[PDB]
């Protein structure tokens, strides 16, 4: 019954612009952490492509 | 507050701008300019010190 455009807008573009850094992270040091544990595990990785 | 509104984002990369839209799509545009501020630059003259 009102008009919602502006303020649906505006929340989207804060989720849109948000400062944060999982996706550095998941990047950058994830991948390096998990390679470094990989070859001490009792159960060595069993992956398919 | 002062400056709180700034702070809720990342401070590297910083501007101030604003913009409205008609329903044909044009776009009119103002970005103020900057003035000189006096703090900064003694700020800037004591480190040459």
């Amino acid at each position: 019954t009102q008009s919602l455009v502006s303020s649906m807008r505006g929340t989207l573009d804060k989720l849109k612009l948000i400062k944060s850094m999982t996706p550095m992270y998941l990047q950058q040091l994830a991948p390096v952490e998990l390679a470094v544990i990989a070859p001490m595990l009792p159960f060595p990785p069993f992956q398919v492509p | 507050m002062l400056l709180e509104p700034l702070l809720s984002g990342d401070p590297r990369m910083t501007q101030l701008a604003i913009q409205y839209q008609q329903y044909n799509g044009r776009t009119f545009n103002i970005i103020p300019e900057m003035p000189g501020s006096v703090i900064a630059d003694c700020v800037q003259l004591t480190a040459e010190v």
